[PDB]
RNA sequence: AGUAUCCAAUCUAGUAUUGGUAAUUUGAGUGAAGUUGACACAAGGUACUGGUAGGGGAACCUGUUGGUGGAAUA
RNA sequence: AGUCCGUACUGUAAAAGAUGAAUACUUCAUGAAUUAAAUAUUCAGGGAUAGCUAACGCAAAGUAUUCUACUCGGGGAGUAUA
RNA sequence: AGAAUUAACAAAUGAGUAAAUUCUAGGAGAAGCUCUGGCUAAUACAUGUGCCAGCAGCCGCGGUAAUACAUGAGGAGCAAGCGUUACCCACAUUGACUGGGUGUAUUAAAUACAUAGGUGAUUACAAAUACUACUUUAAAAGUCAAUUAAAAACCUAAUAUAGU
RNA sequence: UGUUUACAGCUUAAAGAUUAUUUUGUACAAUAUUAGGUAAUUAUUUCUAAAACUGUUUAAUAAUAUUAUUUUUAGUAAAAUAAGCCUAGAUGUUUAGUUGAAUUUAGAGAUUGUUCAACCACAUACGGGUAUGAAAACUACCCUAUCUUUUUGACAGCAGUGA
């Protein structure tokens, strides 16, 4: 057989949580491969944020040594420089012109956020900033002595 | 004892191993007679002997002496021959060549005395003494197992085993176990 | 041992003719009574059962009253009565042909009373709460 | 003492040789020679892990070797390797004696008209067998033979012993 | 193409081996306030009992060897 | 009859020290025996104790090491069947 | 309980769905089941019954004085489960490597030689191994002590094997 | 006898990846109320058949004058010689899908081998057999046999029905 990477399923009911495979073609692609070389996590967490992983050192081998990926994957590696990305259904060079690009969801971060003070905290900012320009001033007084 | 008996277990029907070759009891029988007819006792010599008189001499003549004591000489007769240093008495060499003077008697003594059952188990220790003897001796001096067995009448049957266990047995070798 | 053919094989079992299985059913052909060892005395009700597996066997009645006749399909429960022989084994109420027993409504659970319905008062929030 | 030795795998023990795993390479002791032609049967044991009693258990095993030259005896130990298999029951064969056995060359130095009593014999029951019983069985075809001579040829010998009686009576009866 | 060889299913018979069923017969355990007698645990009223042989309404009795899981005798 | 002897079978028991085989070390008394200026120790249960043990009890059934075997409640039962 | 909106799995196309967000009402709007002699937390309370009727997981209750049966009250506990049965594991040194016992507790077979196998004296020397640290292989899923006190997660350790 | 660097599609050879098949060691349940089993059986040599043929020189081999020799698979519907092989629970009977691993557990372990996944096996029948292909029989095809309805068919594919 020929040689495949492609994905492969370990997320569950209404929680998707793919692999990248390289796997031959003629055997069940939810059953053995030959080298695990990256993830595709789309869900967020506190913890687990959403990934594209790959192996470079791997994925130049058996493309180098005799391989061909999907379309998915084409797509994900053409980020790392590996490949190009697949083609659009209708084509480049005609797309047409579309309103702005918008933030739906700030995902639930919670970065050093302050709560229950939020009339003051323009007030808050200033203080933390001003202190960063005094330091700098004044780091310059330890550098003339050292 | 030790049978024919390739496998490791040791069954009814294989058969025990050959004390001697082909009428090798009859030869040794004749060797004694001639000895017993032209020998004096063990101690002594005819050279010792030439001055004293006939009557002293056929006491100490063997015809007249006890089988005990008809061994006597022909283990010295012996130990003169297949000893490794002077006053030689333990060596392999030598224990077998007791045992084969012995069976000579015991097999005399329960051919007779058949119900001496106390004999008939004393046997199966002899040969298997024997047996572990005759063993050992190849392993160390096997140029000297071939210059006894022609004596004594014995057949060369290596052992089964190989002198597998006794020998630069060692390092013995890496497997693994699993499910 | 021989009719058990899993797990530890050097355990004597406690259900022999009902095996592995944790219930099974019968038809009666015959009830009787039985007495209880000395110590006791007592006229305790049995209830015999042909399996389905057709393996003669004997039962008891633990409710007072009993609806039980010739040619009644009954459930075993492998527990048994103590102080009688051979009664290792008990039958089950609620089931195909025994009957609630009657004129009580403590222990509701056991002898298969339903749930009178004075007590309760709400029903399931699959419809009308 | 000396200095030379220590790498010889008898001063250094069985240790120094390395041996591939997985019954790749082995360390053994012959038991037969010369019954067979380039064959020879080894012994070896084997030591593997045995977690509920946590300790090595070993384990004695029998293989048949292809010696090409018919040059080992049994004490001579021994290195053995995989083959693929040439015969049935053999996949390995000899690489390297560790430690020699001595021979019995030395005293192997020291140690006719029959032929035209064999060959009858021979055409005799072959005659006879095959009219009576066909091929069916190798063990028929080769308990027989081995079996049949013994009877023929204390009958052929006898043959023969005719020879020398009947050439006698008649230079006894015609000298005198 | 086709002749001739090799071979399977099904069927026949008997044999070997293992299971199912039965006239009839027999054994064991268990339950209860039964009858007959009194074997056993004390020296159980003749010390018990093992192996064995014979005898025998039953429990048991006797010979022959062994053991203490029996007392007693100064 | 048998009991005794000869030839051969039979192959069981409370077959016993009811205690698997071997090695090294270990208490006090009482006592048995060599007989030692070649050579120096061996043994006993009819006593007790350390220690071990459920207790009675054992100088091994004690302390330490090596190998083998049996043991999964009782009746049924050392019986049925082959 | 009710109603509404959105993200993401396709920056062209969604079957179906947020362990996400906001709003209104109103203010726990979801409780049963077992037990009441001892093991076992809970009554020497009341009535009738009288080795009968019946309970019973084990011991065992009931013979006119029943905290054990049946009636009623009171009281205890578990909880979207409670209880019963059947099988398996642990608690158990109840199957003994860790970790037993074998004189008397239904356990050393009558006994010895002996094969396979197991096992094992001194010093000196080599060699290798163990131990320590690092590293190879042993599919993922699953398990696993993941760590900067963090859920919807991807502990790399143990054990075994080769090797420095 | 338009162009095969215009696009698609096909053929042939090489290099390499992967895959299929072939090989070994150890592990792998009870039972002796089963102990002899195997008979082209065990080993070597030979013969036959298929693998492209012939020569030149060189190397190497045994003797040594220098000539001759140099390989792999299969077959007992090829033969001969010698007699061995397994029995260190062979063979035979019974039971059973193996494993990762699941339940439990302080840990070792014990019991099970469901879900998912890997490998093997079956597809009405412990059945016989073929074509194509790199690899097959799973809804392929032929035959026999069993059962059943149409000369089809066998739901251990999903859903569903009966028992
Ligand atoms: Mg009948
Ligand atoms: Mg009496
Ligand atoms: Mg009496
Ligand atoms: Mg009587
Ligand atoms: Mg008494
Ligand atoms: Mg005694
Ligand atoms: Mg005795
Ligand atoms: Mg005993
Ligand atoms: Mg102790
Ligand atoms: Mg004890
Ligand atoms: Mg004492
Ligand atoms: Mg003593
Ligand atoms: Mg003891
Ligand atoms: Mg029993
Ligand atoms: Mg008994
Ligand atoms: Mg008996
Ligand atoms: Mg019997
Ligand atoms: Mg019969
Ligand atoms: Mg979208
Ligand atoms: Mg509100
Ligand atoms: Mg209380
Ligand atoms: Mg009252
Ligand atoms: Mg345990
Ligand atoms: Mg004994
Ligand atoms: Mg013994
Ligand atoms: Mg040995
Ligand atoms: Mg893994
Ligand atoms: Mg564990
Ligand atoms: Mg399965
Ligand atoms: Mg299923
Ligand atoms: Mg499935
Ligand atoms: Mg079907
Ligand atoms: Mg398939
Ligand atoms: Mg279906």
């Amino acid at each position: 057989m020929r040689v495949v990477i492609r994905l492969q399923q370990s997320g569950f009911k209404n929680h998707p949580r793919w692999k990248i495979v390289v796997m031959p073609q003629k055997k069940n692609p939810r059953g053995r491969f030959l080298e695990h070389v990256g993830w595709w996590c789309p869900r967020q967490g506190k913890i687990n944020q959403r990934e594209i992983v790959v192996n470079k050192e791997r994925v130049r081998y058996w493309i180098a040594m005799g391989a061909k990926p999907s379309e998915k994957v084409q797509k994900f590696l053409s980020y790392f420089d590996l490949a190009p990305k697949p083609l659009i259904k209708y084509g480049f060079k005609t797309l047409y012109e579309k309103p702005e690009v918008t933030p739906k969801d700030y995902l639930n971060l919670s970065p050093y956020k302050i709560k229950n003070f939020d009339n003051h905290l323009h007030e808050f900012i200033q203080q933390e900033e001003e202190v960063k320009f005094l330091k700098q001033q004044r780091m310059k007084n330890e550098l003339i002595k050292q | 004892l030790m049978t024919m008996s390739k496998s490791g277990r040791q069954f009814a029907r294989d058969k025990p191993l050959e004390e001697f070759i082909p009428k090798g009891l009859e030869k040794l029988k004749q060797k004694e007679q001639v000895t017993i007819n032209t020998n004096y006792k063990a101690g002594f010599t005819s050279e010792e002997l030439e001055p004293y008189n006939e009557m002293v001499k056929r006491a100490l003549k063997l015809n007249n002496a006890s089988p005990f004591e008809i061994t006597q000489f022909k283990v010295q007769q012996a130990i003169q021959k297949f000893k490794v240093s002077p006053r030689d008495t333990g060596s392999a060499a030598i224990q077998v060549a007791v045992r084969t003077e012995k069976l000579i008697k015991m097999i005399k003594h329960c051919q007779e005395n058949r119900q001496d059952k106390y004999a008939g188990r004393a046997l199966v220790r002899l040969l298997e003494q024997r047996r572990k003897w005759l063993d050992y001796l190849r392993f160390t001096d096997y140029h000297r197992y071939k210059w006894i067995c022609e004596e004594f009448c014995i057949p060369d049957q290596p052992p089964l085993n190989g002198h597998h266990k006794a020998n630069f047995r060692g390092e013995p070798n890496r497997q693994v176990k699993t499910i | 041992c021989i009719n058990k053919k899993k797990g530890n094989l050097h355990r004597k079992l406690r259900a022999r003719i009902l095996g592995i299985n944790p219930q099974k059913k019968g038809v009666v052909m015959k009830a009787r009574i039985v007495t209880p060892r000395k110590p006791n005395s007592a006229r305790r009700p049995v209830a015999k059962v042909i399996l389905v597996n057709k393996k003669r066997l004997t039962a008891h009645i633990p409710g007072i009253g009993h609806n039980i006749r010739r040619h009644s399909s009954v459930l075993v429960r492998g527990g048994g009565c103590r102080d009688l022989p051979g009664v290792r084994y008990t039958c089950v109420r609620g089931v195909y042909d025994f009957s609630k027993v009657l004129n009580r409504f403590n222990r509701r659970s056991r002898y298969g009373i339903p749930k009178p319905d004075e007590e309760k008062k709400k029903l399931r929030r699959k419809f009308r709460v | 003492s000396s200095v030379w030795n220590l790498l010889n795998p008898i001063r250094n023990g069985a240790t120094g040789l390395k041996l591939l795993s997985s019954g790749r390479e082995l360390f053994g002791t012959v038991i037969q020679h010369g019954k067979m032609d380039k064959t020879v049967t080894v012994k070896v044991d084997y030591r593997y892990w045995y977690p509920k009693t946590k300790e090595f258990k070993s384990k004695t095993s029998k293989y048949q070797v292809h010696d090409s030259e018919n040059f080992c005896v049994t004490g001579d130990k021994v290195v053995i390797k995989s083959m693929l298999p040439i015969s049935t029951m053999k996949h390995y064969y000899v690489r390297n004696i560790v430690k020699p056995f001595p021979r019995d060359t030395y005293y192997k130095e020291g140690q006719e008209q029959l032929k035209k009593e064999y060959q009858r014999l021979y055409q005799e029951f072959y005659e006879r067998e095959q009219q009576r019983t066909e091929i069916k069985n190798k063990k028929d075809e080769v308990t027989l033979k081995s079996a049949l001579k013994a009877k023929a040829l204390t009958r052929a010998m006898a043959n023969l012993r005719k020879v020398e009686s009947t050439q006698k009576k008649k230079d006894k009866v015609v000298a005198a």
